[PDB]
């Protein structure tokens, strides 16, 4: 069930040189199983959770999920 | 604040705050009283140890405020002197949070980039921020100023 | 097919503590100072 | 990511201005509370499984929701149920023991919304839920510290609102 | 230990412990003696706490010591007793040491495992600790019945 | 990772007893030191710098070691070295707070006899090094504390050799 | 990783020779003990925790071993101690039921002293565990069932000794 | 105890002992707590007690204190607290034991010539166990200011 | 001589201690005792003679040690013989009365054992007669009696041998 | 190996000093306690095997250790084990002789742990024999000697753990 | 004896007696009146020691004297008597060496191996010796029978 995420990274620890755009605004295909442990690792990095999405599976089974 | 540091780690860990963790922030509590003294006379005194440390400072390097420095003029020395009143009031905030995460965050983070911009000599800003330390230690009880000097010493060890 | 780090192995230390430097002093004031008369007490010859 | 005090010093450098004798009055207020604050968070740590499992039996259990077709049947989805209730009553200690709401909003009603409607979790039965859980936490640790426990639950109620 | 604790996160950070880490080491070695009093009286009183306790849990949990439950018969009685001694033990050593870090790693860590493997609801062996803590906090005073209190409390939540 | 206290209360515990008159008596002698070891800490993290200052200047510069080919020419290894005897001050006055060693054993000295074997670092240099910092810092700390820092010093210096 | 009739295949692959009757032969023996070996899997599969369970009591418990300072003592070590029971349990399922010792070798036996001995766990006590669970899992799958659990037993036993 | 002094006289008697002998022992065992609890009385109220029967005693008769006298001096007047208290200690155990076979082993044989080889008034020591008794009784019960009284005049009568 | 009560209190006058609450339970622990003894006493002093009779009767009578040259096959000797078993146990039953060996030791067995080996009468022999007169005299006086006899009875009998 | 003088004067050697007036009152004290150490020394020389034969006896005798697959059991390991306890027995009356450890570390210690786990010598099971030897020894010798017997019995059982 | 030992070590280095050597050769010489006045003690009371010794002996061990053991009879008991009388003259042999190589080598090599020959109990000799001593505890002053015990305790050590 792959959730599709947006979401920033805003990051105060350092000021980067090389690029940072492409870590700091980003869209990614979350499986169900990794959401949580994901969202909790950016939610305490302080990102804004932009969007989310239920890319595969749907919005209720019963069984039968992906 | 410590309250803060001990939330995130249990939080990373995904348990509720030890007996440990939550004795540490009861300490801080009860400290909280004597924190906000020593903020209190620092605000107090804030022009008085603004001015004379400035002078100081210019004392010390006269190069800066001597033509071809970065503080060449009355304009330029003015916003500098503002500059110590800023990290004065930074070092207030860290003594009533209890650690330096406020002062980190407002002042210091790219603190080379910013001045180095600017033109500004960032060891210059050290012995300006070094005065100011002095001026307040005398203003401050000697039990006192050691909590204040802590956030002071790690401001300057920042500047470098 | 040999695994480089198999474990970590704890170790008992050589250097048993209480024979440090600081605790024996403190050791030795505490047993010395208890054998010792006591301060702030009514009766002091009765006690072995 | 921000307590009572790290509120009050940010919002006088928001402005500018160097402590104020009004803020310090903030901060003396907050360290008066501070002692009961501690007391109440050891209470809901030990007792944090049995508030769960009161709370859930008198708000969603023998309903249709527990009953087949009603998002919370299946063994998984009711593990994940009271998994996230227990993670609310965590994360409203958290906040509690700050005194502050910032760790709510920064660490659980982000995204929380975006994500319960995509699952099409039932947010009213949620929100009834965590009102059984606050009534719960308040016999528990007290009327006083219970009213501070109110207003973060409340909050949390009204990000999922 | 707080040293432990202390120096554990100072390791972490690779700093030389920060001054406020110190002013709580110095606070724990000023309480000490009032914990190892504290400690005293737990175990002086260690075979009261045990029994009464326990007679409390059995009363509360009557499944348990019945026939089809884990601790019916003597023997089997008495080695659950033995745990509640093994639990108020590891407790006294966390009272001493000032985190929970020695209970922890003593038991409670694996607590699960062990006790599924064993047969033994868990919950019903925090419902044996809460009882120690009762009768740990009729034997202290007040102040001391908060300090012992916060470690079985810690105990009874990790069980759950 | 070990302290005084919890070492008192781990031999107590693999005894299967709790703790007795001798183990609280060990206890209260640990906490009558505290308050000495805290103050000791509180010199040597101010003085960091300079102890290693004095350390290597006395003992590890105008020699062949920071010339051309001696393991400590090339900035990057000259960093390196100072950043080792940071490294033995910050857990020396780690295992000085402690009031116990295995900290040393446990941290410093896993393997390190390996890496410096294989990294070509003189073992011998090492440790007159760290001699150095052990008269520095007990200089600083005075007598009765800087017997307490080289005991620490010394145990890392075998592990070394 | 090998079974029996990997390992005859491959016997006769490495020749380059078809299959030959003897080891047509070999493979039909397989084929006739396979079945036996299905319903032994399955029923150490339902009792694979009561199998531990008991063998753990038989030889583990109310011994030096799990009082205090003998290695079993200790709630992680408890924990630790039934994991590896459990390891060995599945491994010698896995082996019995492709009828070559080659996982064990390759999953089990391989490193596994040597960390024992780092470790400091008993190689002489797990031994014993293991002899138990032998005895107890033999008496669920039955008689010659039991022969052949035992064999692949009895060869992690020698691994560990 | 009662027993012991039963069975010294059993035993030269070289008989069992004899069945009203034996009552009392079972007197003594039926008032083993009661006598208990006074003595758990007077060790309570250690302190006080003999402070008291010192002043009362040194007000009886001066020369005791005064110089020239025994106790002349703070030192010698805290030894002469100390004689006292040994005293006190005695008819507590006395009091336990139900006989006077604990004190006579104790202060009450030879005391004579250890007091006249040191030079303190034995008249003076025996006012000073009477104004114990008179303390005593104020500060226990009726009749357990009885008991306490014949085994305080006991201690009286020896040093006579 | 010595009692229960006396012993504990000889132990507070060496401590220098007026009465502790371990003090108190001790003697607490004789105050209860203490009905026990006494009618085990007077079941003693009643059936002493047949006591005597018995353990005789058990042990050393119709052997070759009342036939003739058996240190017991005179009538003078086997008076002694009887008279030597009631000394010990009229001092038994008194000390078990007392709680303490201090009245056996200071009586019942000093200097017995060389008396006995220089008439030539067999401690052996003695010490069997002593454990069968336990025997008749723990029936006689009930369980728990018959507990507190024992253990005086072993004090001469081990003393004896 | 060494002694308490040889200890001394090493340690003086080593900072290359003449000997402390704190080095002469170690001195000093070995001289005193010298002669109660050589008189313990004549009493365990003598019942050396009497230790042995009662502290067998009274931990390691019918026990599930000696009878069959116990390891103490055949009457080679029989042969072994008490011979292992003269061993620890007569290297702790060195050890006592000689007023310091270091012949216990150095002769006995070293790979004894290693031995013992190799050949399945129960750890546990020696050390509480052992233990059973101090008592024996120590009432022996007497108590003052005891002690110093202790000290250094007490140091094989923690080698051996 | 010790002038023999001496010079037999001396003997295997290599070297001219050493000057402590010589010093306990000396000593050893003077005092050899005590030594002869032990010797002296002993042989003077030859019959006692022996004849009270082996009765106790006799007690302590039943067995060796019962039927079917290897001193029935009253011409066994002698030969046992006889063989405690040997070995007590070994014994005064030995404190006149001052050593105890005459003692080992007239009588405790291969005494395992005779004794086992003859069917004597090893032990129970070893016990019969040990009574020896005993009885010597009271014939001699305390600083003579220490110096006396010590050969007695090398034969009883010996013999087990
Ligand atoms: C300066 C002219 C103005 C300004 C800037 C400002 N920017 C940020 C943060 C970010 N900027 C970028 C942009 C880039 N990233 C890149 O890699 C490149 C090159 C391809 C660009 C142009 C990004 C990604 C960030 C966010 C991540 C980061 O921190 O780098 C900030 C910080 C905002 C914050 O608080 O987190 C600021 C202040 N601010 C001004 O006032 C000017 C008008
Ligand atoms: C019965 C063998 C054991 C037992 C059970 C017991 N269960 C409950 C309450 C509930 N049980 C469930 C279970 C499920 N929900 C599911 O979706 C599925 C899978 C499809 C299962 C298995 C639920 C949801 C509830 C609560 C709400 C509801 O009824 O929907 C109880 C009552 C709890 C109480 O004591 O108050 C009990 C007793 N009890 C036993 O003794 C057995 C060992
Ligand atoms: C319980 C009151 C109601 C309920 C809940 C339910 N939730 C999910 C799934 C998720 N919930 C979250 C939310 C969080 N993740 C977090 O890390 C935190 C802490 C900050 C929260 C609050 C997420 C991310 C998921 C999806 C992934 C996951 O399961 O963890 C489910 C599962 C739905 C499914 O399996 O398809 C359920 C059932 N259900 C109810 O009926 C209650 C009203
Ligand atoms: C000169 C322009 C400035 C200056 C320098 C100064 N340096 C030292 C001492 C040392 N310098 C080095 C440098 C290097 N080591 C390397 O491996 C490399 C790369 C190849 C370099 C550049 C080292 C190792 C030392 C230590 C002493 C030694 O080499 O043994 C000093 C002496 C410091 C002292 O008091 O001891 C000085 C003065 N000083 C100046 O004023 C210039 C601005
Ligand atoms: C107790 C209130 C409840 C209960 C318990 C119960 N436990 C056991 C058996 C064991 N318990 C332990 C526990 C520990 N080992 C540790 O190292 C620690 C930390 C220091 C703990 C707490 C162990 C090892 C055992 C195994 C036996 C042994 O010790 O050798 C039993 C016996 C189980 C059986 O039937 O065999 C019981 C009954 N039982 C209850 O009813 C209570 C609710
Ligand atoms: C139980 C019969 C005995 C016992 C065991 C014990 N084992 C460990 C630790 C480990 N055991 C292993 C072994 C395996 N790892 C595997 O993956 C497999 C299957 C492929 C096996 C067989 C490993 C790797 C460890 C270490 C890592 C870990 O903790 O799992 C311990 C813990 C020791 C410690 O303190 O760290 C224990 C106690 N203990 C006994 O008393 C029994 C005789
Ligand atoms: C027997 C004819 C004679 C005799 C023997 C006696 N033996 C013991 C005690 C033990 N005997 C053994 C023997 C063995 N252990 C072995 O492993 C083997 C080989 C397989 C043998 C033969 C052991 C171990 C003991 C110790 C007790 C135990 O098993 O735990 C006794 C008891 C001694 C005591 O006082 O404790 C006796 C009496 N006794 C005779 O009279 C016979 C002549
Ligand atoms: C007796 C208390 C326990 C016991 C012992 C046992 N030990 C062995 C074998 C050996 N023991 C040693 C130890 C030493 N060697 C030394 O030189 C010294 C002093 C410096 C010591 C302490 C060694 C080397 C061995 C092996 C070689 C040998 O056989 O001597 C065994 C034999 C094991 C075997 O089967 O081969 C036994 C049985 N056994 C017990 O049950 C007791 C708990
Ligand atoms: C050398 C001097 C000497 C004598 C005489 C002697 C006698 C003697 N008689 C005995 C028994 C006995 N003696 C009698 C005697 C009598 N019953 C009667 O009805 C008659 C009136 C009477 C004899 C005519 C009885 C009945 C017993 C057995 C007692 C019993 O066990 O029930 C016993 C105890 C059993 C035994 O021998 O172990 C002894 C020792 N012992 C001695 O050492
Ligand atoms: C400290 C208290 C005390 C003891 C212990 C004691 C013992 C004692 N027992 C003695 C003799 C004796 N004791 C016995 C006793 C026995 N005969 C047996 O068959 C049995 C094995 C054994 C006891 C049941 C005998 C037979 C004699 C010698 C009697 C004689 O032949 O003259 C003697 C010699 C004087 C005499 O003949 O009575 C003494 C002094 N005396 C004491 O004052």
């Amino acid at each position: 069930r792959m959730f599709k995420i947006t979401a920033c990274v805003p990051s105060q620890t350092r000021i980067r040189t090389q690029r940072e755009l492409q870590n700091t605004y980003f869209t990614k295909l979350v499986p169900y199983e990794n959401w949580f442990r994901e969202q909790q690792r950016i939610q305490k990095m302080g990102g804004k959770i932009v969007k989310v999405e239920l890319f595969t599976g749907k919005p209720g089974v019963n069984t039968g999920l992906a | 604040s410590v309250v803060t540091k001990s939330i995130v780690n249990a939080d990373a860990e995904a348990r509720y705050l030890s007996p440990g963790e939550l004795d540490r922030i009861k300490n801080f509590v009860s400290t909280g009283e004597r924190r906000l003294r020593i903020a209190q006379t620092l605000t107090e005194n804030r022009e008085r140890i603004v001015k004379q440390a400035g002078d100081q400072l210019f004392q010390k390097r006269p190069d800066v405020v001597s033509p071809g420095g970065n503080a060449y003029g009355e304009e330029m020395t003015a916003t500098c002197l503002r500059d110590l009143d800023y990290y004065l009031r930074l070092v207030t905030y860290g003594i009533v949070a209890g650690d330096v995460t406020p002062i980190e965050e407002i002042g210091l983070v790219g603190v080379r980039e910013m001045y180095n911009s600017l033109g500004t000599p960032i060891p210059a800003v050290a012995e300006g921020i070094r005065a100011m330390k002095n001026v307040a230690c005398s203003l401050l009880s000697a039990e006192d100023a050691a909590e204040a000097g802590s956030y002071f010493d790690f401001v300057i060890g920042a500047m470098q | 097919d040999a695994i480089v780090v198999p474990s970590f192995a704890p170790v008992k230390p050589r250097l048993d503590n209480t024979k440090l430097p600081l605790l024996s002093r403190a050791i030795a004031e505490q047993e010395a100072k208890a054998r010792q008369a006591d301060p702030s007490k009514p009766r002091f010859i009765e006690l072995g | 990511m921000q307590d009572a005090i790290t509120a009050v010093i940010n919002a006088s450098d928001v402005q500018g201005k160097y402590l104020d004798t009004a803020a310090m009055e903030k901060l003396k207020a907050y360290f008066a509370t501070g002692e009961l604050r501690v007391r109440a968070a050891s209470v809901i740590s030990a007792n944090a499984a049995n508030i769960v499992k009161e709370a859930v039996a008198k708000s969603l259990l023998y309903s249709d929701i527990t009953r087949p077709g009603g998002n919370m049947y299946t063994t998984r989805r009711y593990a994940a149920c009271i998994r996230d209730l227990d993670y609310y009553l965590r994360y409203a200690t958290y906040a509690m023991l700050a005194g502050d709401p910032s760790i709510l909003d920064e660490r659980v009603l982000n995204g929380l919304k975006e994500t319960y409607n995509s699952l099409g979790v039932p947010i009213a039965a949620t929100v009834q839920a965590i009102q059984a859980m606050k009534e719960v936490t308040a016999s528990l640790v007290g009327a006083d510290a219970g009213k501070e426990m109110g207003i973060y639950f409340d909050y949390i109620c009204s990000g999922l609102s």
